[PDB]
Parts: structure tokens; C-alpha cells; sequence
């Protein structure tokens, strides 16, 4: 009876659950073969077919408590810090396009300063050279302040976008930062959460969970 | 001693933006520089609040006392403009807006003559608010599709707004107003038996001079007679006179009679076709909470004086070799990975997996070496598929992902379409930048993950080359896969008397067995998720002529189809083609992942087109909104068929709206939903305008809430409460959150504020209880202030989706006569993680009962308390059916619940109303989700103090006939869903599309299953209850009824 891949459908796929070529073994039918998930409708037949394919018969791998607490404490210790760290990269993942379009919509303010200061270049030098002697010192100067705001405006504007930008630059290495640790921690979750698995395997052959 | 002096070293104690860029809530007073058509800035000191109007009136004074003055024109000349946080420049036309509301990221004003000749047109403005994205986003995206799309879709748009001015202005009532209805007109016995045989007392107002007066009108007529037979007897009684002869009340009547139409007093809902009375929802909940109709009588041309015009203008914006000809199998060549984020410490060395797919593979799965690891990854492989380039079936994918090294592990995926929309074998080089894994997903390839490349430059973007064939390779036409169909059945006709593997083909020819059309119609009847053999595959194929007999087979019969074999599937196109209709509950598994191909999806929408009811659509909605994410292409029958009803009935649109719109932070659909939402913004009509006053007051509510929960957090409720209720005070809040629509249900209008009322509750995530006046002319008679729950924090769509699926239960048990009143109250998520509440007045937590009916001296708290105050509170008569309905709702949220295996509940998120009713709220995970951590959890536990109130009061109530009859409730209950459970697994699979965790692949709904015991006969499924039920409780649900 005992017959190693016999057991005797929702614990039978997650028992398949990541494994190509892995098996295992009433008015309906008998016993079904789920290879992996093919369902095929006793240690006679299956000896046969560990050697040999499946395609002759239709055309298209037989696979203690407090350590239980132990591993599970970890394995959920792991997965926070999985979960934690996949909202540090989802939000790392905002913030950066808020900084991106934030910084579309400062170089787009720019032109619309960029164009005033010519804007107002091309009518004031008009009236300029119009008159002269006309309010002139007076006039030219009241206009030469207002330039002289519009300017070294437009220059803070500048730097708030570099500075927007350098910021940028760190936000997208600490975003590659999080993913390169989730893709460390990724492989060694599964390990702990694949031998947890077997360990509460042989048991079965909740205070600690 | 405590902790064996173990030191823990290492142990140390120590959003969108708003009204301007980086900043929540703009400064009360603020400087705004004003750039002219001169050149000059005057920076104007204004206020947040201020119009444009006022700032434009304003700078033309201030701008005199600037130089060259002489150079502006008249104010009127100009419109402001400027660059908003979308980051495009804005102009503002609508210049009664206020300046903390235009999104302005910097403060500046410049100032222009007015660009466009068509200032109409620039009312795309309106459209990309209500979307939340501008318009002109869309015009510069290069790919054809999305133009495409949004050219070909304007068809629909136009066909739609010509259904609705056929008859005007009933047919323009008829979109706006359409009738609330429920689903049959049957009633139920249960519901009929509350009429003394057949007739319902009902109440019909009317407004008579100066209109300030109202009157009454107490008929008693049919349960099953109509409006217009109503509105009549109302009219007969209102103008019997003694001055008014028999035959002369009849003609003062006839004349009268269809002028008027029947609203619902207190919300904008109307009784607009023929239906029995007792076919509006209003009056059979009326019946069923036995309370009195109130309807109004309602003046035609006051009604049809309020509608609009649509006012629909269309946009600015208006040789092949066959696929089979192809003598090859496919290949692929991989290149480049250019981006990675990997340890080589860690990791040894990476590879890029990949498949061919169909939902399920039509090929072994195969790699690329284990190539360039870690450091600068690189491979230029030909990677070899062994699969004709004619087996190739239309809805067929590439799926890959790069992985790590049996130490088997997943790094970036991406999916791409072998055929473009037209129809074209993909051939050439392809860019695809690739998706993170997302939580619950181990495995290595994700192939139920979108079709598509990220968006996003900064991923692992994986480029690659696909086989040429000196030609724009087309899949074939319907004539010549009909053809080959033909051929290959005359074919089949003809084959050596014996074939082996006896599964291909019949060999039993027009005489099928009998033994065998018993098996059939036994696998026919078997849910979804019981997988099906290869057998059973190649049984259903060889009878798939009789399969036609069993329609509702074809979910089977379609995943039996070897999807790489031409020949098999030309002729499942054929059997498909004219497949007999089935029922559109049956025919939404077939608009799920499990179903790609075109075919099979326009079939599904043919039966939708048919049956489907826009009652049941609109129950249902949700649903078809996430499986168009499994829809290859943007522009399908699908979604031309939603968009279309929702054009046509303005309830649907509604949700249909703030669905997608919910969903728009999420770039796994933004494109889609955006462009589709575009056109129901450009064709639903005035609803626009109304949708995006809704839209205004939501924002207004995210950073008010945003305020709340950081900066203000760490300050008393007192200082917090204070700042709300200042908040709420400034004009800007008053213009934009007073007159408006619920999107809970928009049927209600939502006043004033009372502030009196508007608090934030004690939760940390600072949600906000929100109250308004009603203002219907009959408020009274329906309810006078109506309050629903903003939350900022929690995600709203799991509980969306049970509240949806009690809704259904509820349904399902009443319309097969077992009451069970159940109260999925209200809710709707409207962002990412952002929703809304209906509150249900008169319930408290058990806990609050328990505080307010705990004795001086703290001890302990007593299990009568429930029912001394559920006493107090029904006294009499009133007493009993109180009992009876806690019973019956106790038992429809006792059999929900465990069917449903939600979150543990406990005193704090059960309720009980004044008049006797339980209901849970906060239900969280769903499909048990905490078990990742066989446990078949009884969520809802009836301690003494249910079981005290269910028998009538007594000791040891395990014992009495009133709990007997409540399990019986729960047994006759549990079977009753069970029957059902095709739905509710397809429900769920439907839903598998948004990223909501507790849906990321089909095991995850595979707990259904066993709590409802698909597996077992119903008779063990009972027993199985039973069994369940029992060991929670301790005690007695084996019993049969002594
Ligand atoms: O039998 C396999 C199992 C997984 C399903 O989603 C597809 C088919």
C-alpha cells in the first residue's frame, strides 16, 4: 500500500506546484495519474511507464515539531520583509514617475518663461529706441527691473529642476537597491518554504503554525 | 533567568499631491506671478479661494501701474493658462474657477488670446478631468491600435445616441431614468402572503398652489397593476367632486390621466414603463420591510422640462501570404537583457525561460543555456518550438521570463501575441520591457499575466527577433477554415474501419452509445475547477457532434480541443459558429482566461446580446469591466457590446464609469481604460457634467484625508476635528462638496453638509463620516440627511466583491422562496485604495450593545445583554418577528460566511439593527487567505449570546424548536448555493484579472470547493456541514430533530 507516489485534486496540484515529467497516483472512475497537470484515468501500470513515454499509448520523477515553529517563524519573518520590500519598490516605482512628470511639467514652465523674457525683449527694445529722450532713465530702468526678476526667476526655476533631478537619480538606485534584495530573498524564500512543507509532511505520516 | 541573558545587538528603538506641486493644501493667501502679452510679471498677492475672474479683474488694475500698458488689450481679450501638475499646459476657459482648483503645480498665470476658434472643442478638458489624464495624452501615442481603436469606437458611440433620441423626450427619460426593476415579475410565496390577496396599500402625492402644499392620496389596488392604472385611480380619487357627474369624471380623468408620471418619494428614481408595481425594487422592499409606498405624481413637462440635450459631436479626428502556406515550425531568436538587478552574489546564473500559450501550452516548454550570468547578461539563440507555423492557432502567445539558478526562480516576465489585431504572424525585432513578479506567484513563466510589454522605460527590457517569411503573413479567413473543416470531416468519414488510440474519432458513427450519452451529461453538470482527464478530453472531442444536443457542455468540449492541431480546431470553429445559445450565467466562463480564442468570446457576447438583461448586466458589471483585461486586442465584440448598454441606460454608466476609472492608477490597464473611457465620457451625454462634480468632490475628500494622515497625525481628534471642520468651512470645499450625486447610488442628491454631523471616525486610518441634506421636495417621506463613509487607507475592492456575492446568495435563496434577509450594504472603490461606505443608521457593534448594557461594577460582561437590549427595543407583538428575523438573518450570514471562509469574526464587526436584523461588516480576506500559514474554518462562531436571542430566552438552547428550525434554515441554505456553484466559482474566475492577492490564480478559488463539497453527493455535503458546524460550536448539529 505504502507505494511512495500513491497517495489515495486541490493538495494533489499543490503538491505538483512547481516540479516537468513529476507524477503522482467511485461511479466515475478508480485511480488517476496526474502528470505534470495531465489527470490520466495498480503498481503494475505506473513501473511500466517510468521507463517508457506516453505518446504510443495517445499521440501527445515519482516525486521535528518545534523545528515546525521554528522554520514557519522565519518563513513568516521572510515574508513581511518580502512584502514590505515590494511596497518600497511599488512606491519607489510612483514617486520616481511623479518626479519624472514633475519634471516634464518644470521644463515646460521653463519655456513659458524662457518665451516671456524674449516675449517681452522683442516690445520693450520697441520702446526703446522709439522716444529715447521720453521718460528715459525713468522708463528704461522700471522696465530693466522687471528683466532682471524675470531672469534670475527663470534661474531658481532651473535649479529647482536640477536639484529634482539629481534626486531622481538616487531614487532609481535605491529602486534598483530593493529589487536586487527581493531577487536575494526570492530564492532562499522558497527553499525555507519548500522544506517546511516536507518537514509537516512526515508529520502527517496549529499552536505551532 | 527570562531570556538566558541572550543580548539582541542589533535591536535599535530608533500619494498624490494636491492643490500645487509638493504641497497638499495651498497657503490662504499666495503669490501668483502673472506672465502678460508684453512681457511684464506682476506678481498679485491673492487668495487660494479667489476666481479667475477675480485674479484677471485684479491684474488689469494692477498691470496699468506696470509699463507698456498701452500694449494689453481689454481683459475680455485674453484667457489665463498654465502648466498643471499633468504636467501640460492648461488653458482656462471656465474662469469661475477657483485657484487652489486647477491642479496649477507652480504659481503662475500667463495670459493669451484665446488659441482654438472652437473653445467648444477644447471642452476635451472636461473629458480628461472626469479620466483623469488629459486628452491630447492620447494623440501623440504613435501605435495604430490606439488610434484605431479610438476612430472605429466612435461607430458604437454614434450607434448609441441614436437609440436614445428615437422617442424624445421619453426615450432621453427613459437613458437618464431607466426603471429600477427587479429581474421577474413572479413574486415570491413568502412576499405575496404579506398582501392580503394581492393588494398593497399605497400612498400617491401631488403639489397644488403655490406648490408649497402637499396631498395624499391612501389607494389600495393590485400588487401586479401598472403605472399608468395608478396614476389613474389617483386622479379619479384627487377630482371626484359632487360637482362632477360619473360619466363626466371619467373624461376630467382620461385627459389627465397621461400627463403625469410616477416618482419615488426622496430620490430621484420613476416608475417610466409597463411593469407590475411589484416589479420596482422600491415597492418590494417596501412590502418586504412592510412600510407604506410613498410615490409622487410627477407633471411630464416638469420631468421632461429638467432633461437635456446630448449634444454628440464627433471628434476632430473623423498582397498577403496565408498563415498555413508557412513550411516551418517556429522559432524565436532571443538577444539582450539590458537591465538586471541581481547579486552575483547570491545567484549563481540566469536564463530566459519560455512557451507558446493558449491560457494552457501548446508545446513542451523550453529555455535558452544558462548564458552571460549575472554580470551584463546576453544570449543570441535561436530558440526552436516544436510546432508547425500552420498549428498555430489565432489567439496564440509567447510567454518568457528571465530566471535564477534546482534552485528554479523567476526575475522579469513579459507576454506578447504572435497575431497583431489585423490578423498579422508577428515577424521581425521586438522591444519588450518586462513586469516585477507579483507576491503569490512562485512559479517561473506567468502566462495569465497581461499580454503586453510594461510601459515603464526603467525594467528589465528583454528584445528579440521573430522569423521572416518575405511576406506580411495573415491568418486565414472563416471561407477557408470552413473549407478545411468540410474537407477534413469527409475526411474523417472514410478512415481504416479499426483506429487506435480509439479516443480519435468515434467509431460508433450516427449510433452513439447509450452508457455513453450518460457519461456525457454527468460531466456536462460538473463544476469548472474538476479537472478533466485526457479520457474524458478525447471522449468529448469524438461525440463533439452529440455534445451539441448538451449545450451547456461547451466549456468542457472547448478546453478538450487540442489548440495545435488546425484541423481540430477549424472544425470546432464550425460547431461553434452556430452552437445553440446558452444562458448568459453559463456563457460568462467563457468570456474568462480560460477562453482566448475570438470566436468563442463572440459567441459569449452573442448570448449576452440575447439574454442578458440590463438588471442582470448591471449586477454582473463588475465582472465584465476585469475580464476585458483578458481580451487581446484594445477594440473587441466584448467591449463594444458594454460600452454600448452603457450608453443606453445611464445606471449602468454610472458604474461602469467609476470601475474603470477606479482602476486607472493601475498600468496593467490604464491604456485600455483610459482610451474606453474616453468614449463613454464623449457620448454619455450631460452625465459628463455631473460625473465630474462627483469626480471634484472625491479629490477634494483624497487630500483632505491626505492632510489628515500625515502632518496632522500626532495631534488630538479636538485638533484634527478642528481643522476638518475649518477645512470644510472655505468656500472651495462648500462650492464642491454640496451639490452633487452619491456615486453609491446616484439616484440620491446630496445637499448641504451639515457639519454638526460630519466627524472623523476613531479609526487610524482617519476615515471621514461625511453628512448631507437630502434635497428632494419629499425628503421627508424617505430620509432626511443621508451619510456615507469616505476611507482614505484600506482596499475596498475585496469587500466589494463579497458584499456582491452575499447580494447574489440573497437573491438566489429568495427567488427560490427561503427568506433570508441579508444587508450587502453599499460600497465602492473609486481608486487605489480609496471608497466609499453606505452607512446604515440604527445598528451597532456587539460590543457597543455590550458597553451600553454592562453593570456599574466592571466584572465581566453578560450574554443576555444582546437580547435584554434587543428586548427593550421590540416590545410586543413587535417582539417576536424581531427574533424571527434575527434567526433568519443569523443563518443566511452563518452559511455565507463559511461558503465564503472570510476573516474571523468577533464582537467588533458583527451588527444588529434596532428592529432586529444581523449583518457583518470589515469582512478583509476572503477566500481564506491566512491559511498560506485543510482547515475549513467556521468564521462565524455562535456563541451564548446569538444562541440565547434565536431561542426565544432559556437556558441550554441547544434544545429548543426555535433553534431547530434556525439549522434547518442553514442546511436548506447551504444546499441551495451548492446547486449554484458553477456561478460562484465563475464569479470569482472572472475576477482573477484585478490584483486584488486573495484572487492570484484558480486553487486560490478552489476552496469553494470543499467548503461546498463539489466532490461528495449533496447528502455527505450536508453531513460534511454538519460535521463543520459541529466542531466549532462543541455540540448540536448531528441531532436530527427530536
Ligand atoms: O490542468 C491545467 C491546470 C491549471 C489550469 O489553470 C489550466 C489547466
Amino acid at each position: 500500500q505504502d507505494a511512495e507516489w500513491y497517495w489515495g485534486r486541490e493538495e494533489v496540484n499543490e503538491k505538483l506546484r512547481d516540479t516537468d515529467g513529476t507524477f503522482l497516483v467511485k461511479m466515475h472512475g478508480d485511480y488517476t495519474l496526474t502528470l505534470r497537470n495531465k489527470l490520466i484515468k495498480v503498481v503494475e501500470l505506473i513501473n511500466h511507464y517510468r521507463n517508457e513515454s506516453l505518446a504510443q499509448y495517445n499521440p501527445k520523477y515519482p516525486v521535528v515539531g518545534k523545528k515546525l515553529h521554528e522554520y514557519n517563524t522565519q518563513f513568516q519573518e521572510k515574508s513581511r520583509e518580502y512584502d514590505r520590500l515590494y511596497e518600497e519598490y511599488t512606491r519607489t516605482s510612483q514617486e520616481i514617475q511623479m518626479k519624472r512628470t514633475a519634471i516634464e511639467a518644470f521644463n515646460e514652465t521653463i519655456k513659458i518663461f524662457e518665451e516671456q523674457c524674449q516675449t517681452q525683449e522683442r516690445y520693450s527694445k520697441e520702446y526703446i529706441e522709439k522716444f529715447k529722450r521720453e521718460g528715459n532713465e525713468k522708463e528704461i530702468q522700471r522696465i530693466m527691473h522687471n528683466y532682471d526678476k524675470l531672469k534670475s526667476r527663470i534661474s531658481e526655476i532651473i535649479d529647482s529642476r536640477r536639484r529634482l533631478e539629481e534626486d531622481l537619480k538616487k531614487q532609481a538606485a535605491e529602486y534598483r537597491e530593493i529589487d536586487k534584495r527581493m531577487n536575494s530573498i526570492k530564492p532562499d524564500l522558497i527553499q525555507l518554504r519548500k522544506t517546511r512543507d516536507q518537514y509537516l509532511m512526515w508529520l502527517t505520516q496549529n499552536e505551532w503554525l | 533567568s527570562y531570556y538566558h541573558h541572550h543580548h539582541h545587538h542589533d535591536y535599535d528603538i530608533p500619494p498624490s499631491s494636491g492643490e500645487l506641486w509638493g504641497i497638499h493644501l495651498m497657503p490662504p493667501r499666495i503669490l501668483v506671478e502673472c506672465l502678460l502679452p508684453n512681457g511684464m510679471i506682476v506678481t498679485l498677492e491673492c487668495l487660494r479661494e479667489a476666481t479667475l475672474i477675480t485674479i484677471k479683474h485684479e491684474l488689469f488694475k494692477e498691470a496699468r501701474k506696470y509699463p507698456l500698458h498701452q500694449l494689453l488689450q481689454d481683459e475680455s481679450s485674453y484667457i489665463f493658462v498654465s502648466v498643471t501638475q499633468e504636467a501640460e499646459r492648461e488653458e482656462f476657459f471656465d474662469e469661475t474657477r477657483r485657484l487652489c482648483d486647477l491642479r496649477l503645480f507652480q504659481p503662475f498665470l500667463k495670459v493669451i488670446e484665446p488659441v482654438g476658434n472652437r473653445e467648444e472643442k477644447i471642452l476635451n478638458r472636461e473629458i480628461g478631468f472626469a479620466i483623469g489624464m488629459p486628452v491630447c495624452e492620447f494623440d501623440m501615442v504613435k501605435d495604430p491600435e490606439v488610434q484605431d481603436f479610438r476612430r472605429n469606437i466612435l461607430n458604437v458611440c454614434k450607434e448609441a445616441v441614436d437609440l436614445r433620441d428615437l422617442n424624445s423626450p421619453h426615450s432621453r427619460a427613459m437613458y437618464v431614468y431607466p426603471p429600477n426593476v427587479e429581474s421577474s415579475p413572479e413574486l415570491p410565496k413568502h412576499i405575496y402572503n404579506k398582501l392580503d390577496k394581492g393588494q398593497i396599500i399605497v400612498v400617491i402625492w401631488v403639489i397644488v398652489s403655490p406648490n408649497n402644499d402637499k396631498q395624499k392620496y391612501t389607494l389600495k389596488i393590485n400588487h401586479d397593476c401598472v403605472p399608468e392604472q395608478v396614476i389613474a385611480e389617483a386622479i379619479r380619487k384627487k377630482t371626484r367632486s359632487m360637482l362632477l357627474s360619473s360619466e363626466q369624471l371619467k373624461l376630467c380623468v382620461l385627459e389627465y390621466q397621461g400627463k403625469y408620471i410616477l416618482k419615488v418619494c426622496g430620490c430621484d428614481e420613476y416608475f417610466l414603463e409597463k411593469y407590475p408595481l411589484s416589479q420596482y425594487k422600491y415597492i418590494r422592499s417596501c412590502i418586504m420591510l412592510g412600510r407604506m409606498p410613498n410615490l409622487m405624481l410627477m407633471a411630464k413637462e416638469s420631468l421632461y422640462s429638467q432633461l437635456p440635450m446630448d449634444c454628440f459631436t464627433m471628434p476632430s479626428y473623423s498582397s498577403t501570404k496565408s498563415l498555413w502556406v508557412i513550411n516551418s515550425a517556429l522559432r524565436i531568436k532571443i538577444l539582450c537583457a539590458t537591465y538586471v538587478n541581481v547579486n552575483i552574489r547570491d545567484i549563481d546564473k540566469i536564463y530566459v525561460r519560455t512557451g507558446i500559450y493558449h491560457g494552457g501550452e501548446p508545446l513542451c516548454d523550453n529555455v535558452n543555456t544558462q548564458r552571460v550570468p549575472c554580470s551584463n547578461p546576453r544570449w543570441n539563440e535561436w530558440l526552436n518550438y516544436d510546432i508547425y507555423i500552420p498549428d498555430l492557432p489565432r489567439a496564440a502567445r509567447l510567454c518568457l521570463s528571465i530566471c535564477s539558478v534546482e534552485e528554479h526562480c523567476p526575475l522579469a516576465w513579459g507576454n506578447i501575441n504572435l497575431f497583431d489585431y489585423t490578423d498579422t504572424l508577428v515577424s521581425g525585432k521586438m522591444a519588450l520591457n518586462l513586469w516585477p513578479v507579483p507576491h503569490g506567484l512562485e512559479d517561473l513563466l506567468n502566462p495569465i499575466g497581461v499580454t503586453g510589454s510594461n510601459p515603464n522605460k526603467e525594467t528589465p527590457c528583454l528584445e528579440l527577433e521573430f522569423d521572416w517569411f518575405s511576406s506580411v503573413v495573415k491568418f486565414p479567413d472563416m471561407s477557408v477554415i470552413e473549407e478545411h473543416a468540410n474537407w477534413s470531416v469527409s475526411r474523417e468519414a472514410g478512415f481504416s474501419y479499426s483506429h487506435a488510440g480509439l479516443s480519435n474519432r468515434l467509431a460508433r458513427d450516427n449510433e452513439l452509445r447509450e452508457n455513453d450519452k450518460e457519461q456525457l451529461k454527468a460531466i456536462s453538470t460538473r463544476d469548472p475547477l474538476s479537472e478533466i482527464t485526457e479520457q474524458e478530453k478525447d471522449f468529448l472531442w469524438s461525440h463533439r457532434h452529440y455534445c451539441v444536443t448538451i449545450p451547456e457542455i461547451l466549456p468542457k468540449l472547448l478546453l478538450s480541443v487540442k489548440w495545435n492541431s488546425r484541423d481540430e480546431v477549424a472544425q470546432m470553429y464550425c460547431l461553434v459558429k452556430d452552437w445553440p445559445p446558452i444562458k448568459p450565467e453559463q456563457a460568462m466562463e467563457l468570456l474568462d482566461c480560460n477562453y482566448p480564442d475570438p470566436m468563442v468570446r463572440g459567441f459569449a457576447v452573442r448570448c449576452l446580446e440575447k439574454y442578458l438583461t440590463d438588471d442582470k448586466l448591471s449586477q454582473y458589471l463588475i465582472q465584465l469591466v476585469q475580464v476585458l483585461k483578458y481580451e487581446q486586442y484594445l477594440d473587441n465584440l466584448l467591449v463594444r457590446f458594454l460600452l454600448k448598454k452603457a450608453l443606453t441606460n445611464q445606471r449602468i454608466g454610472h458604474f461602469f464609469f467609476w470601475h474603470l476609472k477606479s482602476e486607472m492608477h493601475n498600468k496593467t490597464v490604464s491604456q485600455r481604460f483610459g482610451l474606453l473611457l474616453e468614449s463613454y465620457c464623449r457620448a454619455c451625454g450631460m452625465y459628463l457634467k455631473h460625473l465630474n462634480r462627483q469626480v471634484e468632490a472625491m479629490e477634494k475628500l483624497i487630500n483632505l484625508t491626505d492632510i489628515l494622515k500625515q502632518e496632522k497625525k500626532d495631534e488630538t481628534q479636538k485638533v484634527q476635528m478642528k481643522f476638518l471642520v475649518e477645512q470644510m468651512r472655505r468656500p472651495d470645499f462648500m462650492d464642491a462638496l454640496q451639490g452633487f450625486l452619491s456615486p453609491l447610488n446616484p439616484a440620491h442628491q446630496l445637499g448641504n453638509l451639515r457639519l454638526e454631523e460630519c466627524r472623523i471616525m476613531s479609526s487610524a486610518k482617519r476615515p471621514l463620516w461625511l453628512n448631507w441634506e437630502n434635497p428632494d421636495i419629499m425628503s421627508e417621506l424617505l430620509f432626511q440627511n443621508n451619510e456615507i463613509i469616505f476611507k482614505n487607507g484600506d482596499d475596498l475592492r475585496q469587500d466589494m466583491l463579497t458584499l456582491q456575492i452575499i447580494r447574489i446568495m440573497e437573491n438566489i435563496w429568495q427567488n427560490q422562496g427561503l427568506d433570508l434577509r441579508m444587508l450587502p450594504y453599499g460600497c465602492l472603490s473609486i481608486g487605489d485604495c480609496v471608497g466609499l461606505i453606505e452607512v446604515v443608521r440604527n445598528s451597532h457593534t456587539i460590543m457597543q450593545i455590550q458597553c451600553k448594557g454592562g453593570l456599574k461594577g466592571a466584572l465581566q460582561f453578560n450574554s443576555h445583554t444582546l437580547h435584554q437590549w434587543l428586548k427593550d427595543k421590540n416590545k410586543g407583538e413587535i417582539y417576536d418577528a424581531a427574533i424571527d428575523l434575527f434567526t433568519r438573518s443569523c443563518a443566511g450570514y452563518c452559511v455565507a460566511t463559511f461558503i465564503l471562509g472570510i476573516g474571523d469574526r468577533h464582537n467588533s464587526n458583527i451588527m444588529v439593527k434596532d428592529d432586529g436584523q444581523l449583518f457583518h461588516i470589515d469582512f478583509g480576506h476572503f477566500l481564506d487567505h491566512k491559511k498560506k500559514k485543510k482547515r475549513e474554518r467556521v468564521p462565524f462562531v455562535l456563541t451564548q449570546d446569538f444562541l440565547i436571542v434565536i431561542s426565544k430566552g432559556a437556558q441550554e438552547c441547544t434544545k429548543t424548536r426555535e433553534f431547530e428550525r434556525f439549522q434547518e434554515m442553514c442546511y436548506k441554505a447551504y444546499l441551495a448555493i451548492r446547486q449554484h456553484a458553477n456561478l460562484f466559482i465563475n464569479l470569482f474566475s472572472m475576477m482573477l484579472g484585478s490584483g486584488m492577492p486573495e484572487l492570484q490564480s484558480f486553487d486560490d478559488i478552489a476552496y469553494i470547493r470543499k467548503t461546498l463539497a463539489l466532490d461528495k453527493t449533496e447528502q455527505e455535503a450536508l453531513e460534511y456541514f454538519m460535521k463543520q458546524m459541529n466542531d466549532a460550536h462543541h455540540g448540536g448539529w448531528t441531532t436530527k430533530m427530536d
